Order: C-alpha cells, then structure tokens, then sequence
C-alpha cells in the first residue's frame, strides 16, 4: 500500500 | 550502449539526486559532532523500556527509508522500469542504502552515531536487546568510514546498491541489468577519474549488506513475538511494509 503511494505520488 | 560523454553526464545526475534526498547535509552531521549525550542521558535511553526505543528506532529508521524512496524515484531510469520491479529493488535494497548512507552520521573518532539530535555510542542502544546486531551495524559503519567517501563516491555507489539485477522477482531483469551496468561505469568512471579506484577492492561484498538485513529482521521477527500489539498498533506502516510484509 505505501510504497505504491509514494511512487505514485508525482 | 552509453558513451563516454553520456557517462559524464550519468554521473552528475546521480550526484545530483543524491544531494537532493540527503535528510542531512553531511556539514551539518560534522558540525554536530562535540554534540554528545552525556552519561545521564545515556542512563535515560538504557532505562527506556524495549518497546519504546524499538518504535523509536524504527520511527528513525522509516524517516531514512523515505529520503531512499525519493532518491529511487529521481534516479535515472529507475521510474522507466515496471512498478513490480521498482517495488522489488527497494525492498531488497531500501535498507541497504540507508545502513551505508549511515557512515555518514557515524563519528569513527568516538564510535558514536548521530541520533535523535546527538551522538551516542552504541551503549546507547542496550534497551532493544539486540546487541548483536547494533554491533554488527557499528563494525560496518566504521569500516565504511576508514574508506573516507566522498559525498559523490556515496551517491554512485548508493545508486548502485539499489539498482542490483540479482534481486529475485525481477520481471524485467535485461533492463536492470542495462541500468545496473551504466551505473557501473559511471562509478568505475568516476574513480577512474579521481584516483581512487583503490577503493573497488576495499567495498563491501553484497554479502555483508545481505546478511545486515537478515539480521535485523530476524531481531524484529523477535520482538514482534514479545509485544505483537506494539508492532501492530505502533510501528509506522513502511517499516511493516518492508520488514514484516505488511
Ligand atoms: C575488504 C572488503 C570488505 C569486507 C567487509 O566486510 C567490509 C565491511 C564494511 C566496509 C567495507 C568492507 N570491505
Ligand atoms: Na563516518
């Protein structure tokens, strides 16, 4: 969940 | 197939994205070095229960992670790879990076480290109840010290800890590996050209950094076992990601 946020995160 | 002139600039890229995700600039971790707990503080950290200084300690080391993710994301060509493989490298190599940027903040003269806004040795750390690691973790900081990286030797050398072909689950293994090796020649390039491929012979194997992260889950599979509550209610949502699987 997080990571995926984070490297969504632009 | 990179040139030389593409190289060169690969090389600036990653010192450049490493610069921009340091938490600390390494004059301001040098400045603060008579800056140290005195023995009553000390006393205060050991009297500290286990949980308390383990959710500490994982609240410290989850800040670290998040400047790594950042770096990832503005490492050249880390984004143009699948997210399943962005997802692998750094949980392989998210804690890897953080353990070598640690020297940094690492005081060889005294054996203490940067802290929680001073420098304390690792007495500082009896509370967790696992003096083996923290141990482990002090011998590598200080053999990485002995080195005297550079700010840029850290950074090509961190881009290169994180982008490692050999990770199991990689789908798109070939471009890891494309990336892994521009990286390779942009560190050898760099040494090359500053004198000091010396170094190359005195780095880490993978090995070590490997068997530094076993060892730290295995000690937080422990005190999980200990005070499962703690970890479930109290312990920061990337570290659980990373560390406990989820
Ligand atoms: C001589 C190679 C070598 C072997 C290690 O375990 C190291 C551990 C930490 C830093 C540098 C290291 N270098
Ligand atoms: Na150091």
């Amino acid at each position: 969940k997080i990571l995926h946020r984070l490297l969504q995160d632009s | 197939g990179a040139s030389l002139t593409e190289i060169e600039h690969l090389v600036q890229s990653v010192c450049k994205s490493y610069r921009e995700t340091c938490q600390l600039r390494l004059e301001d971790l040098l400045r603060q070095r008579s800056n140290i707990f005195s023995r009553e503080e000390v006393t205060g950290y050991q009297r500290k229960s286990m949980w308390e200084m383990w959710e500490r300690c994982a609240h410290h080391l989850t800040e670290a992670i998040q400047y790594v993710v950042e770096f990832a994301k503005r490492l050249s060509g880390f984004m143009e790879l699948c997210q399943n493989d962005q997802i692998v490298l750094l949980k392989a190599g998210a804690m890897e990076v953080v353990l070598v940027r640690m020297c940094r903040a690492y005081n060889a003269d005294n054996r203490t480290v940067f802290f929680e806004g001073k420098y304390g040795g690792m007495e500082l750390f009896r509370a967790l109840g696992c003096s083996e690691l923290i141990s482990s973790i002090f011998d590598f900081s200080h053999s990485l010290s002995a080195l005297h990286f550079s700010e840029d030797e850290i950074a090509l050398y961190t881009a290169l800890v994180l982008i490692n072909a050999h990770r199991p689950g990689l789908q798109e293994k070939r471009k890891v590996e494309q990336l892994q090796y521009n990286l390779e020649l942009a560190f050898h390039h760099h040494l090359c050209k500053t004198h000091r491929q010396s170094i190359l012979a005195k780095l880490p194997p993978k090995g070590k950094l490997r068997s530094l992260c076993s060892q730290h889950v295995e000690r937080l599979q422990i005190f999980q076992h200990l005070h499962p509550i703690v970890v479930q209610a109290a312990f920061p949502p990337l570290y659980k990601e990373l560390f406990s699987g989820g």
